């Protein structure tokens, strides 16, 4: 196989050799010399996701790692050449992972680049790419009272558009010549 | 053999009308899925796990693994848009007034609880406890570890449940304090009993009924809400419609992951075995057959994922239109917003779905009467302006159509057109003049 | 603003271009060109390698069609919505809220777009609110007086009856209020004079 040989914590039976997961992949192996449990776990991985503004605007980017405590993405470095994203200058940990190269702001605006779990980044002001928490909308508290009614005294006619697709394009394929050219 | 129902028979005749003399407030329930889990898969290590040469050979097939990822990301962003359009239909974030006395109605069971750490209503908490959902992209540090080790991943929703509950509470406060005016422009406060009087007036029942049966209506509403909580708590199969989504998603993921074990006719299901214990010249062919089988499995998986995404999107559009017509207004489309004449609706969040509480009006206690289409007073037909011409006996009166309340027949609630010889069934009666 | 239709066009172009790119996939065979394969193999070997390409390109075609069927189902759902709107919105006035735009519906006008339609929903939006003091009824001679259509409203001293959507104060006469009962059972009733015309 291939993976990190790792110190195990489970127990086999006095005769068990292999250990299997649901999809019959070798989870643990009986050590050859010593009668010790040894677990085979694929060496850690995950998607690499990159947050960018338009290249028409900038060329610096943030990088989001899905499902990592951010204490292992420096563990799994390219050495073991773009380091500035593995190492911690601006490291913010969220439910989706940690995104490096983006500054966490204690404010809250509308959403531009959805990150997940309520966080979503943007590119603002001395220019950096910020990450903040979404804002639902302007706060409001209507003045309820049991002998008070608000009646409008003026109106505004307003017209809005609504785009709707109706039909797609009608294609047609030639099985014989596509599958089997001439 | 199936029984279709209590076989009944209504006593039709041509001079008889049945008018209810009482009513009943009935809170119904309706549970709708909105979104599903946002999975994402990578070929390179699902198919060719830790096998550089397998990756190099998979490079030949190539363009396939951009269709897969493209479809999956489309589905994920579609789920996010579904949630946006179902819930984010309010401009501001309204707040319930600090003091709660809405004319005797008791919304304690639907408004959020500051006591809980999560500001969810008792009903929302009960729903969340009732439905058991799998890990929603929790940071790894179970069945989830099996899938997560094959490149199969679940992304977390962009809308955390707390801010979904914030949308829900904003909608509740808006519809309680303002009415339907907050969905058609700016919020306009109005006392709740007057709002509910308008809601009666919009189903053909005058408001003098509510202003005189306010206590009964409040008590019935409170008891109905309590019974809703008890019923959807005790019965475990009440909301299996949401559990179906989670079951299907986890089940498809399990089938896909353990499908990695099939050999598809090859000598072994693990590639290093084929590479060490077999000659490369046809090892290429054998592992190519394995790759074709696994690509077929992924393609099938995403085809059912796409069909189920389309069905969930249709359900989400239905939920969004129910949120618009039912919650933000008062619909006349019968059985759209619950069995009976629609009064109000109250949204309540739930995992991967939403649940409404359709308040409706149901007549209770009928009574036979003798009716006429018109009344001939001085050789002129006299039709009812609004209502019916019932009569317990020689006492012909004019009531409204949905609640028995007799009135003397005068020239104010009666309009005249014709002579009393064209109408079949006209009845001689006096029409008092004020 | 109208990228919804451009999305359809782009999806169709991409879906129909991945097929054209797919022919350059050897699919486990020696090469993805039929003539070379037939010109460098004995009849028996060719069949084996060719079957690889034929089966591969067939699969690709099914993958493309199935997705076309799914997309056509989505477009049909969208087209059924458009028809419903054109009928209840362009050919009538709708009472379903947020169906024909936000606000109370007035009119709608269709305009033709490439592979789609766009509507111009003419709505009505109240603008300038004004706090008032209201009551459910008006006890005059011991009898409650409920508004025939509208709400009771006072500007601080006098009481009026106005519409529910536009401040239009009126003197309270007996031609716009209906009597129902006596004034000891409704909570919130207030004294006032109801004019007799
Ligand atoms: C291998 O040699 C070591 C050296 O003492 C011994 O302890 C161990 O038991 C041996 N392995 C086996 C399988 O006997
Ligand atoms: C791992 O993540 C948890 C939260 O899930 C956090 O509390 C902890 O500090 C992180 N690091 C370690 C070494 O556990
Ligand atoms: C409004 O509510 C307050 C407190 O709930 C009460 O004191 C007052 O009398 C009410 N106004 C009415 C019923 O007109
Ligand atoms: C109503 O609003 C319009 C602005 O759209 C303004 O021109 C007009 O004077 C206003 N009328 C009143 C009576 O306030
Ligand atoms: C109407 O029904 C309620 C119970 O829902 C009852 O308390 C009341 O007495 C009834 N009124 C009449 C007139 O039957
Ligand atoms: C409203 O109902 C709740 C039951 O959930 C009850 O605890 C509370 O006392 C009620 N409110 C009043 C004012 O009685
Ligand atoms: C009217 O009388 C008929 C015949 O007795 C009866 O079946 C019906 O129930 C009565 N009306 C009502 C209350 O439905
Ligand atoms: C019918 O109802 C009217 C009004 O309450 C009453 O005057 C009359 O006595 C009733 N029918 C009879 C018994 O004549
Ligand atoms: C009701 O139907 C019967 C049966 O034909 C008929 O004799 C009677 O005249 C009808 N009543 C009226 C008011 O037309
Ligand atoms: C109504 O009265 C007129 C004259 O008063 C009479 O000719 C006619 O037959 C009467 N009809 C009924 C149904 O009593
Ligand atoms: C109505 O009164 C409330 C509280 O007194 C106030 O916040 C609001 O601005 C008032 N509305 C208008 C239109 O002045
Ligand atoms: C209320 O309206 C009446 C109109 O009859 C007017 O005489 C009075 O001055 C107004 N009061 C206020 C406070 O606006
Ligand atoms: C209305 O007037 C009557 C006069 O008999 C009086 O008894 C009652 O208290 C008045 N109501 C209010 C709210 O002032």
């Amino acid at each position: 196989g291939t993976g990190v040989l790792t110190e195990s914590n489970k127990k086999f039976l006095p005769f068990q050799q292999f250990g299997r997961d649901i999809a019959d992949t070798t989870d643990a192996v009986r050590d050859p010399q010593t009668l010790e449990i040894l677990d085979i776990t694929p060496c850690s991985f995950g998607g690499v996701s990159v947050i960018t503004p338009g290249t028409n605007t900038s060329n610096q980017v943030a990088v989001l790692y899905q499902g990592v405590n951010c204490t292992e993405v420096p563990v799994a470095i390219h050495a073991d050449t773009w380091r500035v994203y593995s190492t911690g200058s601006n490291v913010f940990q969220t439910r989706a992972g940690c995104l490096i190269g983006a500054e966490y702001v204690n404010n809250s605006y509308e959403c531009d680049i959805p990150i997940g779990a309520g966080i979503c980044a943007s590119y603002q002001t001395s220019q950096s790419i910020i990450a903040y928490t979404m804002s639902l909308g302007a706060e409001n508290s209507v003045a309820y009272s049991n002998n008070s009614i608000a009646i409008p005294t003026n109106f505004t006619i307003s017209v809005t558009t609504e785009i709707l697709p109706v039909s797609m394009t009608k294609t047609s394929v030639d099985c014989t010549m596509y599958i089997c050219g001439d | 053999t199936m029984s279709l129902g209590a076989e009944n028979s209504v006593a039709y005749s041509n001079n008889s009308i049945a008018i209810p003399t009482n009513f009943t407030i009935s809170v119904t329930t309706e549970i709708l899925p909105v979104s599903m889990t946002k999975t994402s898969v990578d070929c390179t290590m699902y198919i060719c796990g830790d096998s550089t040469e397998c990756s190099n050979l998979l490079l030949q097939y190539g363009s396939f693994c951009t269709q897969l990822k493209r479809a999956l990301t489309g589905i994920a962003v579609e789920q996010d848009k579904n949630t946006q359009e179902v819930f984010a239909q309010v401009k501001q974030i309204y707040k319930t007034p600090p003091i709660k006395y809405f004319g005797g109605f008791n919304f304690s069971q639907i408004l959020p609880d500051p006591s809980k750490p999560s500001k969810r209503s008792p009903i929302e908490d009960l729903l969340f406890n009732k439905v058991t959902l799998a890990d929603a992209g929790f940071i790894k540090q179970d069945l989830i570890c099996a899938q997560k080790f094959k490149g199969l991943t679940v992304l977390p929703p962009l809308l955390t449940d707390e801010m979904i509950a914030q949308y829900t509470s904003a909608l509740l406060a808006g519809t309680i304090t303002s009415g339907w005016t907050f969905g058609a422009g700016p919020a306009l406060q109005i006392p709740f009993p007057m709002q509910m009087a308008y809601r009666f007036n919009g189903i053909g029942v005058t408001q003098n009924v509510l202003y005189e049966n306010q206590k009964l209506i409040a008590n019935q509403f409170n008891s109905a809400i309590g019974k809703i909580q008890d019923s959807l708590s005790s019965t475990p199969s009440a909301l299996g419609k949401l559990q179906d989504v989670v079951n299907h998603n986890a089940q498809a993921l399990n089938t896909l992951v353990k499908q990695l074990s099939s050999k598809f006719g090859a000598i072994s299901s693990v590639l290093n075995d084929i590479f060490s214990r077999l000659d490369p010249p046809e090892a290429e062919v054998q592992i190519d057959r394995l790759i074709t089988g696994r690509l077929q499995s992924l393609q099938t998986y995403v085809t059912q994922q796409l069909i189920r995404a389309a069905e969930i999107r249709a359900s989400a559009n239905l939920a969004a239109t129910k949120m618009s017509e039912c919650v933000l207004g008062q619909s006349k489309r019968v059985d759209f917003c619950g069995k009976g004449y629609h009064l109000m609706s109250f949204p309540q969040s739930a995992p991967h779905g939403v649940v409404f509480l359709h308040v409706t009006y149901v007549p209770a206690q009928e009574k036979n009467f003798t009716t006429a289409p018109a009344i001939c007073h001085d050789g002129k037909a006299h039709f009812p302006r609004e209502g019916v011409f019932v009569s317990n006996g020689t006492h012909w009166f004019v009531t409204q159509r949905n609640f028995y309340e007799p009135q003397i027949i005068t020239t104010d609630n009666t309009f005249v057109s014709g002579n009393c010889d064209v109408v079949i069934g006209i009845v001689n009666n006096t029409v008092y003049d004020p």
